[PDB]
DNA sequence: GATCAAGCTCAAGTACTTAAGCCTGGTCTATACTAGTACTGCC
């Protein structure tokens, strides 16, 4: 499914609101300021992920490997480059109760590989 | 404390004083014990009014 | 090259000694006042606007420079003379220096008639000077010069003298400014609130607080609003952005959300957009703001202008108040909304209000600067009104007569005298508690007071969160030193190596950042903010960067090289959020730490060598910091710092814990404060005990200062024979406790003897007391002056006489001299007269207003001093001396919270004794040890027995693995004693051995100012108050004890009604009134002429006597004053 | 109920109630003359408003919205209500519990 | 029989009262503008 992104007008750069062509019964994104219209391409106008199926690997960034306060381990090498050393940390993010899962990052420079056991 | 690492839930990091008074408390243990003492002092100085 | 573990214990303490030999103990106070005098005052003078006044001719009155001379005093003859602090303490003067400002008045009328007039060094006011500061006369003087000047070389300074009273400014805590803090209140209409107390870098002290909240989910979505200053109604963020000139919604999102690839962010910001879309122009948005503004929008034009200037001046002033900065304000408000969204989506943690990295300490510098700003504003106001009402008459005006120097002078004097921090009239907007009287009871008390902190949370608050010892107080504040009353956790004390930053200008840092690859905030495109790292300077978002790793490495190298970045500057690189917060603000509590590069310390052995020969090679702590071996780390950077407790942690272990340390502790005992550093083996006691000791060390007698014979203090306790503790911590050498000790090493025996020490009590040796054990002297100073307030009545010192004076008490006045002052060496008892003062009246023509001794004092006159006060009237100070021998009831306390009163005093013949003739000076009850867990007390007694038998000073440094109980026991077994300190004792009454071998040894005890002679009180029909005929309040007034409500309730439970009546009626305020039997109102009775009548009822026969308390009669009269008719119906 | 005690010197200091009654009598006399002689009634109005504020602040100073009756140093007066409001008052401070 | 008006009930918002006891010391106490009030040189 995936979320639904905002579409902006090309004249005033304002947000396009969803609307239907009553005669043709087709979804359009029309501007609430000027008279611009666009033919929708997703057909979905709203998506709310209540279960919050978020992959924290996307929130993690390679720069976290430069943190000296994080623990390092040699037992989990990096699969993308083979580097042995890697930092590991918890999610520590709200809305994630099962935060005891460990997320690893490769300490090698220019690799920044992220993964999870 | 800054002496520990992030996401450290070990007894020492979380304030488990493994030393006895006679043995002496390591500085971190001392600080955590001071925290607990603070808690007791506040409770004693607060309950009175109510 | 590397310091080996065996040499580390000496090297770290060498470094610590160099630190305290260079900085000192009150360095934060001295540096704050210095920075205030060099920078704050001059900046406030430049920051004041030139007052343009015109009838045509006009005048600008621009100030340009300041000059602060040394402290001086002008007598009535007017000759400027140098005033010493001792002279101020004696004459009750104010140790202040005059402030001379250069003024330029330009006259511009017409016809090219322009001319400048310069008034050099115009006396604008007096500023009180902090003792030992740069401008103090005691600056740079040697210890011998101070001794010649009758000053104590150990006196740290850091305090003012107002009317001869030593005042010390307590550092006030406040939430950091110019930083965004996203909190979440559980019970409120808002889920998350991102606030920002904004303030100009170095001006406009009022911190315009701006809130950006999110409406609670409970409506289509969650709306974002902003509580702007000077507006009493919340406003959606979109209107604010459009009012700033960003009308396109795409531009708004580009300023708020930096990553359009975050559909969660778009979905979270959508409700506010959909809620505020009808407005699409800047003028409409500004009109909306002006319509919501506190000021009424009489006209849309004014309304719009009102807003425009609010959004330009009040909203986020730290970002900029000039014009064309709407882009900067928009970016900052966007970042604020971004922070609110990150908190709402949970990707970021809420900010902790107790994190001291988020707090700032307002020291004397910023406090005096705030007062000076407000008072200089009031001065320019008075000068404006004066010049206006003179030019209105069409004539020139003299600025010398316009400048009311009394404003600044009396203002600073009043604030530092009373503590009400603010205008003299604004006694409610001002916060009290600042500028307390310096405690001079002992040197430790003085130091702690000069290193005291204050949290303005309010003692009435019952929330424990601000009182809790937060983790961030490590190394910055003493975990033990805190009051145990209603201010637990609120009043704190700095740690030994803690230094509060003074402040610095960020201009050089900004220039360095621009010189590197940073891009300014207006030059970049919002597309570049996604991956780039944000860079803040003092909370102002300046720009972005691409390689923050090497940027931080460079900034750190510069700070470690004392380059453009000074050591007090903080540099925290948040990695998860991709930001680099740089701080130069003042009040940032920080401490020094040893840099660790690989897993090895930069403090090599050559450094210890140079610090050992510190007196020859002039290699000091400053050179050690400049060598890049030490670094000042603040609480906010400790989050990003990985400390190594000791060099042992840097070694390779069987399992590597960190292996990536970046800093190291100089010594863990530095986490303790001043009154806690004196505790031996504090790591062997329960923390409450260490807190009680930190609170009593300030109450212990000793030698509060060397020139105590010169100081005429109101209350002073001096111990006859102070001794340095046999069991000493390595921090006392820096507290100078060895030079001004506050106790005596006592041969204490922990035993049950005659049960006269039970329930936390002690038995003293009468023979030791007879030999001067804990004997002390109490000095009390009485001050008085002759005021010539008016020709009707004048006061004068003169021996009163019965035939001329009227109000002469029955005490004899023969002890006085004809001058009216008693002479030294004279024996004086309670109610005796010491200053014979008479005031002329309008038994005739003069009333006695002499100064008597406080009741039940019984001292001897130590000395008498006579001088002239500021007004040139005669002023006398009489210091009376009373020798206090320790007796039953006096409080004594060890250094472990083991406090107690002397239960009884047994003679040396009656006290127990060892096989040798050693009786214990004190006997304490063993029951005081188990519950309190003061194992440090027993270890102190053991190390003390070993020190006394070995001829050395035991090292009781808190965290020292080189000294344990087994080593101490072995050393004690080497001198022919039981290894555990026990010893066979013999009953002093019978000589029989005691079945249980008692524990005995030297322990350092202290005598506390709480004697029984100063607390014993009694009353039997003494004086009473005036409003209600009830006993007075206090021993000084011979007052009675209060029979409170709880006592009334207890006697009710006992059912003793006669007793309750005696206590509440017959023993307090028995009274009689006459009431009318008809209306029950108090009638008019005249027992002399036996006539009783009620004017209301016109009757004079139906009157009745009623026995009621006077307070009851007064209550009924107070009700009749409120038109209530309480009718006492006796039938 | 309002004893005029002498301060540290000899000048007789008046009680807070005395000062408030003095203000009340000042505005009362002013209004009485302004009604005895035609004063346009505008001043009469304003006078009655000020008299009401004085009478109110005499028995109760903690008026919500209205300014607190001030005295020397800017301190609020101790109204009759504050004299027996709670702790340290007449009822709890001098009748239920008192010095003995 | 349907619609409108009046009355009753419920929910939300605003304002007012209380925050342990008793006990010991200390310090500090309105400017600010003003008119009159006397002095005192100046003539
Ligand atoms: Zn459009
Ligand atoms: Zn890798
Ligand atoms: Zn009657």
């Amino acid at each position: 499914p995936g979320f639904v992104g905002i579409r902006f007008c090309q004249e005033c750069n304002n947000m396009l609101y969803p609307k239907e062509d009553k005669e043709n019964r087709i979804l359009l994104y029309a501007c609430r300021n000027c008279d611009y219209q666009q033919e929708a391409d997703n057909s979905c106008i709203y998506v709310n992920k209540i279960t919050h199926e978020v992959d924290e690997l996307t929130q993690i960034i390679a720069d976290v490997s430069q943190d000296p306060t994080l623990p390092r381990t040699e037992d989990h090498p990096c699969q993308k480059c083979g580097h042995k050393e890697a930092v590991f940390f918890q999610s520590h993010s709200a809305r994630a109760e099962d935060a005891m899962r460990l997320y690893y990052v490769c300490t090698a420079p220019h690799c920044g590989h992220r993964w999870t056991e | 404390l800054p002496h520990f690492i992030k996401d450290d839930y070990g007894p020492e990091s979380r304030g488990f004083v493994e030393n006895s008074y006679l043995a002496g408390l390591t500085p971190t243990e001392f600080f955590f014990h001071a925290m607990g003492g603070r808690e007791g002092l506040i409770d004693t100085a607060v309950k009175t009014a109510e | 090259d590397e310091i080996t573990p065996d040499l580390w214990q000496e090297a770290c303490w060498i470094v610590i000694s160099s630190y305290f030999d260079e900085k000192g103990l009150v360095r934060q106070q001295l540096d704050s006042f210095d920075e205030f005098i060099q920078m704050s005052v001059q900046r406030i003078v430049e920051d004041a606007p030139p007052i343009d006044l015109q009838a045509p001719p006009r005048y600008l009155l621009k100030f340009e420079q300041i000059y602060l001379s040394k402290p001086t005093h002008w007598e009535r003859d007017g000759a400027p003379s140098p005033m010493m602090p001792n002279e101020a303490r004696l004459r009750n003067l104010t140790y202040s220096a005059p402030l001379y400002v250069d003024i330029t008045k330009t006259v511009i009328k017409e016809g090219e008639e322009q001319l400048q007039t310069q008034h050099q060094k115009t006396f604008i006011g007096k500023i009180p000077i902090m003792l030992r500061s740069t401008y103090c006369l005691l600056n740079g003087l040697t210890d011998r010069d101070l001794c010649e000047l009758n000053e104590c070389p150990l006196d740290p300074g850091g305090y003012f003298i107002i009317n001869g009273s030593e005042k010390v400014l307590i550092a006030q805590e406040k939430m950091a400014t110019n930083t965004v803090y996203v909190f979440a209140k559980k019970d409120s209409k808002y889920a998350y609130t991102g606030e920002c107390r904004s303030c100009l870098e170095n001006s406009s002290r009022p911190t315009s607080t701006i809130w950006v909240s999110m409406l609670a989910r409970g409506a289509i979505g969650q709306r974002i609003v902003a509580t702007l200053p000077y507006i009493k109604q919340e406003v959606p963020i979109i209107i604010v952005f459009r009012a700033l000139g960003f009308v396109s919604d795409r531009d708004i999102l580009e300023h708020i959300i930096y990553d359009f690839e975050d559909p969660e962010m778009m979905e979270m910001v959508k409700p506010s957009l959909d809620e505020a879309f009808v407005i699409q122009e800047q003028n409409v948005a500004l009109n909306f703001i002006g319509s919501r503004g506190a000021k009424p929008g009489v006209t849309k034009e004014k309304r719009i202008k009102y807003a425009k200037e609010v959004l330009q001046k009040e909203m986020l002033p730290h970002v900029g108040v000039s014009d064309f900065c709407e882009t900067k304000k928009a970016y900052f408000l966007g970042y604020m909304v971004h922070r609110l969204l990150l908190a709402a989506l949970g990707r970021r943690e809420l900010d902790d209000r107790d994190h001291y990295g988020n707090k700032r300490l307002d020291l004397a510098g910023p406090l005096l600067a705030f007062l000076f700003r407000g008072m200089f504003k009031n001065l320019l106001k008075e000068v404006r009104i004066y010049a206006q009402k003179f030019i209105d008459r069409g004539k020139d005006f003299n600025l010398e007569l316009a400048i009311k120097t009394r404003i600044i002078s009396d203002g600073l004097k009043y604030s530092l005298a009373t503590g009400n921090w603010g205008d003299q009239k604004k006694a409610h907007q001002a916060r009290a508690g600042v500028s307390q009287v310096l405690n001079r009871l002992t040197f430790a008390s003085t130091l702690s007071h000069l290193r005291r902190l204050n949290s303005p949370i309010g003692r009435d608050g019952k929330l424990a969160k601000p009182r809790q010892l937060h983790n961030t107080l490590w190394g910055m504040v003493c975990p033990a030193e805190t009051p145990e009353g209603h201010a637990v956790g609120l009043v704190k004390n700095l740690a030994l190596m803690a230094y509060i930053s003074v402040g610095s200008q960020p201009s050089p840092i900004l220039e360095f950042l621009e010189e590197w690859s940073m891009e300014n905030l207006e030059e970049i495109s919002p597309a570049a903010i996604a991956d780039a790292t944000k860079i803040f300077v003092n909370g102002c978002w300046v720009g972005i960067h691409k390689d923050p790793e090497q940027l931080m490495n460079t900034l750190r190298k510069l700070r470690r090289q004392m380059d453009i970045i000074v050591s007090e500057v903080s540099m925290i690189r948040d990695i998860r959020e991709r930001e680099i917060r740089i701080y130069t603000d003042a009040g940032r509590i920080c401490r020094p730490l040893l840099i660790v590069e690989k897993q090895k310390l930069l403090l090599k052995k050559r450094h210890i060598d140079q610090l050992k020969e510190r007196e020859y090679n002039n290699y000091s702590w400053q050179d050690l910091v400049a060598s890049g071996v030490v670094e000042y780390i603040d609480t906010l950077e400790e989050e990003t710092v990985m400390l190594a407790m000791t060099p042992d942690d840097l070694q390779e272990k069987e399992v590597a814990y960190c292996s990536t340390y970046t800093h190291c502790e100089i010594h863990p005992s530095m986490i303790l404060g001043v009154c806690a550093s004196i505790i031996p083996f504090p790591d062997h006691n329960q923390s409450p005990r260490n807190t009680y000791q930190s609170a009593m060390g300030k109450q212990a007698m000793g030698v509060y200062i060397t020139n105590f014979h010169v100081r005429m203090d109101t209350l002073a306790h001096v111990l006859y024979y102070p001794q340095k503790p046999l069991v000493t911590t390595r921090s006392m050498e820096y507290l100078r406790f060895r030079e001004l000790p506050a106790g005596i090493n006592s041969i204490v025996a922990i035993a049950s003897y005659t049960g006269y020490n039970q329930e936390d009590s002690v038995i003293m040796n009468r023979s030791a007391v007879d030999r001067g054990f804990f004997r002390s002297v109490f000095y009390r100073s009485y001050k008085e002056q002759e005021s010539k307030k008016g020709f009707d009545q004048e006061e004068v010192f003169e021996k009163p006489t019965r035939e001329t004076c009227q109000g002469m008490r029955h005490a004899i006045y023969d002890k006085l001299d004809d001058d009216g002052l008693i002479a030294p060496g004279v024996r004086v008892s309670g109610d005796d007269v010491i200053i014979g003062k008479t005031v002329t009246l309008p038994r005739y023509t003069k009333r006695d207003c002499s100064t008597f001794l406080r009741t039940s004092e019984t001292g001897i006159v130590d000395q008498v001093m006579v001088t002239l006060n500021q007004e040139g009237y005669k002023f006398c100070k009489i210091r009376v001396r009373s020798v206090r021998i320790p007796q039953i009831g006096d409080k004594f306390a060890s250094r472990h919270g083991q406090k107690g009163t002397c239960g009884i005093q047994y003679r040396q013949e009656d006290m127990p004794f060892t096989c040798e003739g050693i009786t214990p000076d004190i006997i304490i009850n063993p029951h005081a040890i188990p519950s309190r867990m003061t194992i440090g007390h027993l270890i102190e007694c053991l190390q003390g027995k070993v020190s006394a038998n070995k001829g050395e000073i035991g090292d009781a440094t808190p965290f020292n693995d080189a000294v344990n109980v087994q080593k101490i026991s072995n050393l004690l077994s080497d001198y022919g004693y039981h290894l555990r300190g026990n010893e066979v004792l013999y009953n002093g009454f019978t000589g029989r051995k005691i079945t249980s071998q008692i524990f005995i040894g030297p322990t350092y005890y202290q005598r506390l100012k709480h004697m029984v002679d100063d607390k014993i009180h009694s009353r039997a029909r003494g004086p009473i108050q005036i409003l209600n005929r009830q006993p007075m309040e206090g021993r000084s007034r011979d007052g009675g004890l209060r029979f409170g409500e709880m006592e009334r309730d207890c006697q009710i439970a006992h059912g003793a009604a006669q007793f309750l009546r005696e206590r509440l009626f017959e023993a307090s305020d028995p009274y009689q009134v006459h009431v009318c039997n008809l209306c029950g109102i108090m009638a008019i009775a005249n027992t002399r002429t036996h006539t009783y009548e009620c004017r209301g009822c016109r009757n004079k026969t139906q009157i009745s006597l009623v026995r009621m308390p006077y307070a009851c009669k007064l209550l009924f009269q107070e009700l009749m004053s409120m038109s209530i008719a309480p009718r006492m119906m006796s039938v | 109920v309002r004893p005029a005690v002498v301060m540290q010197g000899s000048a007789r200091n008046q009680d807070d109630l005395t000062h408030k009654l003095a203000d009340i009598v000042k505005i009362n006399n002013q209004l009485r003359r302004n009604e005895q002689n035609g004063a346009a009634a505008h001043v009469i109005a304003e006078d009655v408003k000020l008299l009401q504020f004085h009478v109110a602040t005499m028995v109760d100073n903690e008026l919500p919205g209205l300014p607190r009756a001030m005295q020397k140093s800017g301190r609020p007066l101790k109204s009759l209500k504050q004299r027996l409001k709670g702790k340290e008052g007449r009822v709890r401070g001098n009748l239920m519990g008192k010095r003995v």
